[PDB]
């Protein structure tokens, strides 16, 4: 009942995007449609510094289909989470692409943000200075985490959520 | 034959010149039309990519509720299920 | 002389035709260029709406799965509550 926030995840699958927004919102009712129509969208109220705001994320399984309108949530992104597994190798590469993928549709006044993810098993194939390179290659913050210990997951979004409202500031 | 003929075709000529510009000072205009489309349905076809996410977005809205107040009510019978099991696990005894 | 200008004028106007015929074939590209724009504005807008449509009913066909199996299975707990609350008068006769 606020102030509104469009938020989304970027990523391949495997990557856990999905687990990360379970467990980024507190709701067991809530279902999932991401395993049958291929999206799923989430509010979630949160708040840091005095801030009643409302975030709206999306999560996709990229698949062709509704790729018309999947498309067209990067066009409204307040700001986008690019995410990759560090367990994988091959989800590492892809980010600049991703990357370059968002800069053509996200109306680039978009808080990007890397992240490094499902650091829990220590298969960890990446290194935490590795991340912090692309995100400093393509000027955006970074961070890590692993839905298997709630750490970092909220930072993951508490982070987005003051870089965006300051850069709403500036204004 | 001659003299005739030619006084004959350039009259036809003469005709054929009042079609051929008529047609073209009506293609023009046609243009003109055919341009008013293009410009409102390429508008269109963006009002449209627009608005879709605020669309698809309070379907998803309603979407989750549905299943969510369908499967709070369902969690509160389960509840009351294990409390009549709790009544009548006393009752037993 | 009049014979003579006759013989030029259809010449002249020989032309002028010949110039109109060709700002036809024009103004004709023109149009059936234009018109695959605006064709393409609709082609577009229409995928976009299939979608939509698409993704409304499966995605609300989907919910009322669910929906549908959560009361299913609330049914089955209401029942078998039902035989509780009456074992719990068997137990208070």
């Amino acid at each position: 009942g606020s102030s509104i926030m469009k938020i989304l995840l970027i990523g391949d699958s495997g990557v856990g995007k999905s687990c990360l927004l379970v467990r980024f919102v507190e709701d067991k009712f809530n279902p999932s449609f991401i395993t049958t129509i291929g999206i799923d969208f989430k509010i979630k109220t949160v708040d840091i510094n005095g801030k009643k705001v409302k975030l709206q994320l999306w999560d996709t399984a990229g698949q062709e289909r509704f790729r018309t309108i999947t498309t067209a949530y990067y066009r409204g992104a307040m700001g986008i989470i690019l995410v990759y597994d560090v367990t994988d190798e091959r989800t590492f590469t892809n980010i600049k692409q991703w990357f370059k993928t968002v800069n053509e549709h996200a109306n680039d006044e978009a808080q990007l943000l890397l992240v490094g993810n499902k650091s829990d098993m220590e298969t960890r194939v990446v290194t935490a200075d590795q991340g912090e390179a692309l995100a400093k290659e393509l000027g955006i913050p970074f961070i890590e985490s692993s839905a298997k210990n709630d750490d970092n997951v909220n930072e993951i979004f508490f982070t987005l959520a003051k870089l965006i409202q300051e850069k709403i500031d500036s204004n | 034959s001659n003299y005739n003929q030619l006084k004959e075709d350039y009259n036809t000529l003469k005709r054929e010149l009042s079609d051929r510009d008529d047609e073209v000072k009506r293609l023009r205009e046609d243009i003109a039309k055919e341009n008013e489309l293009r410009t409102k349905a390429e508008e269109e076809a963006d009002k449209l990519n627009k608005e879709v996410e605020d669309l698809t977005a309070s379907l998803f809205d309603e979407a989750n509720n549905m299943v969510a107040d369908a499967r709070k009510e369902k969690y509160a019978i389960e509840i009351l299920n294990k409390r009549l099991t709790e009544q009548l696990r006393e009752k037993d005894t």
